[PDB]
């Protein structure tokens, strides 16, 4: 299932979603970042070349592994790279996804769970990428060493909503 | 969200039909619309839908090349246009309204508000 968080502001799924809703509307970032997840380094490579072009970003991460961070990691990038929303793909059910992100909602951070899997048909990832498209994302920017699946369904995205495509 | 459909009534199989359908309420609740049908002793199914700038639509594999949705947001309405209408078309269509981040447009479990459906026939 899908994990998508956002950090604290000054400012439940029904209401919770239409939180994100009036984010993205709001932020109208340029660019979405669409790494595996693993490694900060490839992360921390796609975000430079966001600044570059100054462009705000949200960060897709499509193979995520929970391991022992309890998305404190996630934490980490909100810091670092100053995302304005953070969407991790993981191997858990929406129930157990919920329930490991009590965590991070402990911290203040808002988190949202949707079902799904990376690799099949998503509508709530359309929903996402389509207002992302409607609010003025320009690019998508594919980091190092993703999977030739998400290669492919990125290319696919960048046609879709008429995006550049950045590697 | 309030909804109302128009456009149903009577005709000829391989005949066309528009169907409309009314919306009020923002762009959160109503971001994706979506159309089904149901016959008598039949369960209510899916037919098609479209998100709010169209870029993503859905349609029964029964309907699909015969049935196209679209949209116009500014008074948001939502319209089906049917073509090569077939007698199994027979039905009343409900149109329905899916908040944005809903899941599946194909469940209609997922749509928070339906219309008072529109009868029609194919004869």
């Amino acid at each position: 299932a899908f994990l998508i968080v956002k950090g604290p502001s000054e400012k439940r799924n029904h209401e919770k979603a239409e939180r994100f809703f009036e984010l993205l509307v709001r932020e109208g970032v340029e660019a979405i970042i669409i790494a595996r997840g693993v490694s900060e380094r490839e992360i921390e490579q796609a975000a430079k070349l966001a600044r570059e072009k100054g462009f705000e970003a949200l960060a897709f991460l499509a193979e995520y592994e929970r391991r022992d961070r309890q998305f404190d990691d996630i934490i980490e990038y909100f810091e670092r790279y100053g995302f304005k929303a953070v969407i991790v793909a993981t191997g858990l059910d929406e129930k157990e996804l919920k329930q490991a992100a009590q965590k991070i909602e402990e911290k203040g951070f808002k988190a949202l769970a949707f079902s799904g899997r990376i690799d099949q048909e998503n509508h709530n990832i359309n929903d996402i990428f389509e207002l992302l498209q409607r609010q003025g994302l320009r690019a998508i920017i594919a980091a190092t060493g993703l999977s030739e699946r998400e290669l492919s369904w990125a290319q696919r995205a960048a046609q879709q909503y008429g995006l550049d495509i950045i590697f | 969200v309030q909804l109302q459909e128009s456009g149903g009534g009577l005709v000829q199989a391989g005949g066309s039909l528009r169907l409309s359908c009314a919306a009020s309420g923002g762009t959160f609740s109503t971001y994706g619309m979506g159309w089904f049908r149901q016959a008598p002793g039949k369960e209510r199914e899916f037919v098609a839908a479209s998100s709010w700038t169209g870029a993503n639509t859905y349609y029964a594999d029964s309907v699909r090349g015969r049935f196209t949705i679209s949209r116009d947001n500014a008074k948001n309405t939502v319209y089906l246009e049917m073509n090569s209408l077939k007698p199994e078309d027979t039905a009343v269509y409900y149109c329905a309204a899916r908040r944005w981040l809903g899941g599946s447009y194909f469940d209609p479990g997922n749509y928070d508000f339906w219309g008072q459906g529109t009868q029609v026939t194919v004869s």
